[PDB]
């Protein structure tokens, strides 16, 4: 069984955060499991939000019971989290999980969906090369985007050795900026083509940027 | 609520070492204590459930014990991929389920000096009226490093931002990226752009520089 | 024939801590659903004492209504507990467990709820004393009640009450005097406020009917909390009507009626005769334990 979260990555303060968890494989209908939502707030540990049974019964964290509603659609292998009147304290990575059969441990988990609570508007990034001049360094600068996250791969995922994709920094403008670099043999700079693949799903931005050694 | 407290909150250990993580519950929870591992950029994953039962596929170097209020996760023969944050969690009560605050595991290795690279702003970015200069410190240990930006021998402040990757799951090194951001006008007013790097593995500070408009 | 046996007094919670994965049907037990901690109590032929007082609380219900406290420690890890005192107490108590249970609970000698549990994928043996792994097993999510008993709230002080049985050296873990026939006997017992387990030569019970909230079962079948029903000379959240017992003490509307309340057959305050004094116990039950008696 495999779980996957989906939903908006940006919610305005006081509005409603909504997320869906999709369960793959056999149908949850007829089953007897509980299904939980957990989040990791910005700079904090794990916090359990609540759970819903296959039959619809629910249990919520007492500190969140007035703002949270968790529901399930077993005919489509879905369950849902709704959290009202959100603030910046709800910015977090949200996880869905199936609960244990005999006790409320969590296995398996979803991949996690980042949700940011902010009044700021979505903005797609600009992708600039960091061109190389017996090992060279090259990369891409993914600048001025909101909200997180951005994903970067190299050469359609084939190039992974020596790749470092850095945590983004929030600029004074309120926009994020990130860099992704890779170290390669200098001898391959004229033979191998290097391309950074940048995905920013919140703005539906997709850039495949070729990084050429600067002619100088 | 049942309060879960983990100890230590962070630790550094070498490959092959034994790592011991303790979890205390504020009341007796029998064996209803579960352990999770969260690697960088990944979701938590169940490692041990009901105090001592290993999740299927988890190697035998992970083990758990405890009953009541004192629980222990042990990682024998620490491996580089074990770099992660480890959480305990009581499944004794659902009002609410509570997690420990997490234990961050760092890999201690030999000192390694960074390889320093500097990248001028691209013509594409300069067309838009901004200039970003990027200094990269590649594959160094320990994490402590100092990057000083200088423009025509003049020190900079308040116009640069930096970030450091998580410890590499293979060679246990860190990398750092620093960005100096100027307007195009200020950028074209000056000639020499340099970053000076101070790190324990360097005998003396290392400077990587370029002259604007020179190859 | 009683259609309200699943309409429980108090909260009706029949789960044990750590095993919360049956809460949909056990928290609370109600008309709909199956509960592996509760359903076995209603199997005809089993638990006759409880089935005679079925509208009193189960042991788990008493625990979750704060009538009975949890033992310290609350459980015995049977996999690795040999030599420990909780295994010692459990071993003197002859019990039968059906298959597929990972937990079983009982009222111990201090009048608190203890339990024995098995690690994941293991189930209790037939004597409820050990653990084994059956490869074809659909394990239950609850805890098996080991004793035929029932409970109620009580403020009656039982601190001066103790086990007194004629010519008995030891009963269970209780040494009454210095001392011999030895046999497994079904002994009745009671637990009172501030007492320990009081074993008895004879079980002498009397029930005083009353019109307290726990003496009624209300429905909308779907359960309904009587606390919303106004008393005669009061008001409440909803409007209710009931039988003659209910209407003698509650305001029966009989028009726009949100709920119907009947008097629960087998409720009321139970009293027990202990050494010539009638006392109000917290719990009353039976258990099969080793009794050693004097031939002289």
């Amino acid at each position: 069984v495999q779980l996957q979260e989906s939903g908006p990555g940006l919610v305005k303060p006081s509005q409603t955060l909504s997320l869906t968890c999709t369960v793959s494989g056999d149908s949850i209908s007829g089953g007897d499991y509980y299904w939980s939502w957990i989040r990791r707030p910005a700079g904090e540990g794990l916090e359990w939000i609540g759970r819903v049974h296959t039959t619809g019964s629910t249990d919520y964290n007492p500190s969140l019971r007035t703002r949270v509603t968790i529901s399930i659609d077993t005919s489509k292998n879905h369950f849902f989290l709704k959290m009202t009147s959100v603030t910046a304290a709800d910015t977090a990575v949200y996880y869905c999980a199936r609960e244990g059969d005999y006790s409320a441990w969590f296995d398996p988990w979803g991949q996690g969906a980042l949700v940011t609570v902010s009044s700021a508007s979505t903005k797609g990034p600009s992708v600039f090369p960091l061109a190389p001049s017996g090992t060279a360094a090259l990369g891409c600068l993914v600048k001025d985007y909101f909200p997180e996250p951005v994903t970067v791969s190299w050469n359609s995922g084939a190039l992974t050795s020596g790749v470092h994709t850095f945590p983004a920094v929030l600029q004074s403008s309120g926009l994020y900026s990130l860099s992704s670099v890779v170290t390669v043999p200098s001898s391959s700079l004229g033979t191998q083509t290097y391309i950074c693949n940048v995905n920013h799903k919140p703005s539906n931005t997709k850039v495949d940027k070729k990084v050429e050694p600067k002619s100088c | 609520d049942i309060q879960m407290t983990q100890s230590p909150s962070s630790l550094s250990a070498s490959i092959g070492d034994r790592v011991t993580i303790t979890c205390r519950a504020s009341q007796h929870i029998e064996s209803f204590l579960n352990w999770y591992q969260q690697k960088p950029g990944k979701a938590p994953k169940l490692l041990i459930y009901i105090a001592s039962t290993l999740q299927g596929g988890v190697p035998s170097r992970f083990s758990g014990r405890g009953f009541g209020t004192d629980f222990t996760l042990t990682i024998n023969s620490l491996q580089p991929e074990d770099f992660a944050t480890y959480y305990c969690q009581q499944s004794y009560t659902i009002s609410p389920i509570t997690f420990g605050q997490g234990t961050r595991l760092e890999i201690k290795r030999t000192v390694a000096a960074p390889s320093v690279f500097i990248f001028p702003p691209s013509d594409e970015q300069l067309k838009s009226g901004t200039a970003s200069v990027v200094c990269l410190l590649n594959n160094f240990y320990p994490r402590e490093a100092k990057v000083q930006w200088k423009v025509d021998n003049a020190l900079q402040s308040g116009n640069s931002q930096e970030s450091v990757t998580e410890q590499d799951s293979k060679d246990s090194t860190y990398s750092l990226s620093s960005t100096l951001t100027l307007s195009k006008a200020d950028y074209e007013k000056h000639k020499v752009y340099a970053c000076e790097v101070t790190h324990q593995g360097l005998s003396s500070p290392v400077t990587k520089s370029f002259n604007r408009g020179e190859c | 024939e009683d259609p309200h046996l699943r309409n429980r007094p108090g909260k009706g919670h029949n789960y044990i801590d750590g095993m919360t994965q049956e809460d949909a049907t056990c928290k609370p037990v109600t008309y709909a659903g199956a509960c592996s901690s509760f359903d076995v109590l209603l199997e005809k032929g089993k638990f006759p004492l409880f089935q005679s007082y079925a509208h009193h609380r189960t042991l788990l219900e008493a625990v979750h209504d704060t009538i009975i406290a949890k033992a310290d420690p609350p459980s015995c890890d049977l996999q690795s507990a040999h030599g420990n005192p909780c295994m010692k107490e459990k071993l003197v108590m002859k019990t039968h467990c059906p298959n597929d249970y990972q937990s079983a609970h009982y009222l111990n000698n201090d009048g608190k709820m203890a339990s024995v549990k098995c690690p994941p994928k293991y189930e209790l043996t037939e004597d409820c004393n050990f653990c084994r792994q059956m490869t074809g097993a659909s394990l239950k999510k609850g805890s098996y009640p080991l004793q035929d008993l029932f409970c109620q709230s009580s403020e009656d002080d039982g601190s001066k009450l103790k086990t007194k049985m004629k010519g008995v050296c030891e009963v269970g873990v209780q040494a009454l005097k210095k001392c011999l026939s030895t046999a497994h006997e079904v002994v009745p017992f009671a637990v009172f406020k501030n007492s320990k387990k009081v074993y008895l030569d004879k079980l002498d019970l009397k029930t005083e009917e009353n019109l307290l909230p726990d003496s009624f079962v209300c429905f909308e079948l779907k359960s309904f909390d009587i606390s919303q029903c106004p008393k005669i000379g009061g008001h409440g959240s909803k409007k209710c009507t009931g039988d003659a017992a209910f209407c003698s003490a509650y305001e029966c509307t009989a028009q726009y009626a949100n709920a119907y309340c009947s008097h629960a057959n087998g409720s009321g305050i139970v009293q027990i005769q202990v050494s010539g004094v009638w006392k109000k116990p917290l719990c009353v039950g039976y258990e099969r334990v080793v009794v050693k008696r004097e031939l002289s």
